């Protein structure tokens, strides 16, 4: 209850851990979340727009070796989706700590629903103890 | 005594009846635990025709009204042609496998009335005792 | 089929042409079978042919 | 408690291997728990650490089970003990870092002296032995000199640190001018 909280953006490298990467009607965008990730808090329209850019030649699960071309879309494209969750990694630590967005991993997506689940093997076949002698 | 799968099978017919139980265990067996493959389809083939295998002769023993198999008995006579031996010539003094050597000559016409006669007949007596 | 169980563990993303093969028990069984005799003949051995 | 020593300025690479020839999760850290570099399934991360701008790994060698830690440019400061952390497992390397420098850079005459000086990390205790073209030997700890040089010694002197039984070579030129004849 007497901490500071700053967010900031990725560290770079790799421009598909950098940017947002999301599905969009065929298209890939690569999108600077700076302009969301930049903010703070203490010790206790308006609109946002977010520059992309777009790719023709992506690498899915980060399998090299391999590489698809998505063939462009004729007209114009607008998807929509709602944010529901966020995969921030945590980061002189003893009251500010900055925190940033991540990824690289996509079973982090999947994990993120599944956690309500679990599968479990029965076993139909039991003994116990009963007062019973029984006869031919 | 425990011998183990097929233990008995070194010795007389009556001998050998004591642990049958331990054969039929494996005589079905179970547990066993880029696609297609060698061996693909070929565990899968296998596998499946154990079921089978076995199944085909156990609905006869389904159908001769025993189920609690292993052994049974009929009403069923033995013709004297399917081999005119003793009790201690055969029991005592042979082999499951001599046996069929001799006996195999008539399977399936022992079947016929295996199959049949008592099926046929332990019924319908037996809805006439439902009379009352 | 059938090969040992530590083959396995040298990997080497497959050696010779055995991974997709049920690992052999520990104690693999036998047993002898006196009084028992019969004909044994290699020459039509279809087990080779397999 | 494996021993690797680097030449100041340089590049060095620092092994990690798996039991298998995969591309599994590992991770980078120092002495001080600090994250120098790491995988997140295919991509390369780099943490908060003094290398990050230094540091890389050769991703074309994770599909053979090899994580490796290349430093460029090192640093006397960059001498700690290094551990990838991979299936589970941890694996030690002490890096140490040194540098061999001639006291001039400029041409030297005949008679005059020449003293090289070894940067060293903290704790490091390494013997130094170094060797003119004409075989002139020089052996020391911190600070090697020799009172008059000869026309013979003008060359490629060769340099070599003994640190944990292991060794490191650098080669220094040297330059001086003196007269053909006596």
């Amino acid at each position: 209850n007497n901490t500071i909280i700053r967010f900031a953006n990725s560290s770079g490298g790799d421009l598909e851990v950098t940017t947002h990467s999301f599905n969009c009607g065929g298209e890939f965008f690569y999108c600077n979340t700076s302009g969301l990730f930049n903010s703070t808090w203490i010790s206790n329209n308006d609109s946002i727009t977010l520059p992309c850019r777009i790719k023709q030649i992506i690498n899915m699960w980060q399998r090299i070796g391999q590489c698809m071309y998505a063939p462009p879309i004729q007209g114009v494209i607008r998807c929509v989706s709602n944010i529901t969750g966020l995969i921030l990694t945590r980061d002189t630590n003893s009251t500010t700590e900055t925190f940033r967005p991540g990824g690289g991993d996509m079973r982090d997506n999947w994990r993120s629903e599944l956690y309500k689940y679990k599968v479990v093997k029965i076993e139909p076949l039991g003994v116990a103890p009963t007062r019973c002698k029984r006869r031919v | 005594v425990f011998l183990g799968f097929l233990g008995a099978a070194g010795s007389t017919m009556g001998a050998a009846s004591m642990t049958l139980t331990v054969q039929a265990r494996n005589l079905l067996s179970g547990i066993v635990q880029l696609k297609l493959t060698v061996w693909g389809i070929k565990q899968l083939q296998a596998r499946v025709l154990a079921v089978e295998r076995y199944l085909r002769d156990q609905q006869l023993l389904g159908i001769w009204g025993c189920s609690g198999k292993l052994i049974c008995c009929t009403n069923v006579p033995w013709n004297s042609s399917w081999s005119n031996r003793n009790l201690s010539e055969i029991w005592d003094n042979m082999t499951w496998l001599q046996w069929d050597k001799e006996i195999s000559n008539y399977t399936q016409i022992i079947y016929g009335l295996l199959e049949e006669s008592q099926n046929q007949q332990e019924k319908n007596e037996q809805d006439l005792l439902a009379l009352d | 089929c059938a090969s040992d169980a530590k083959a396995y563990e040298t990997e080497k993303h497959n050696v010779w042409a055995t991974h997709a093969c049920v690992p052999t028990d520990p104690n693999p069984q036998e047993i002898h079978l006196e009084n028992v005799t019969e004909e044994f003949n290699m020459w039509k051995n279809n087990m080779v042919e397999q | 408690k494996k021993v690797v020593l680097g030449k100041k300025g340089d590049t060095v690479e620092l092994t990690c291997t798996a039991s298998q020839k995969k591309s599994i999760q590992f991770h980078w850290k120092n002495s001080n728990q600090i994250k120098i570099l790491g995988n997140q399934g295919s991509f390369l991360t780099k943490g908060p650490s003094k290398l990050n701008d230094r540091a890389d790994s050769r991703r074309s060698l994770w599909d053979q089970g090899n994580f490796p830690l290349i430093i460029k440019n090192l640093k006397i400061e960059d001498s700690d003990t290094y551990i990838c952390e991979v299936e589970d497992q941890k694996e030690e390397v002490q890096l140490l870092v040194f540098g061999l420098t001639a006291n001039s850079d400029t041409h030297l005459l005949q008679g005059q002296s020449l003293t090289l000086t070894l940067e060293s990390p903290p704790g490091s205790s390494p013997s130094v032995q170094c060797r003119s073209p004409r075989g002139k030997n020089i052996q020391g700890g911190k600070t090697l000199s020799v009172s008059q040089l000869e026309l013979q010694d003008s060359g490629t002197w060769t340099c070599t640190v003994l640190q944990n039984q292991k060794k490191v070579e650098f080669k220094i030129d040297i330059v001086v001018l003196a007269f053909q004849k006596a």
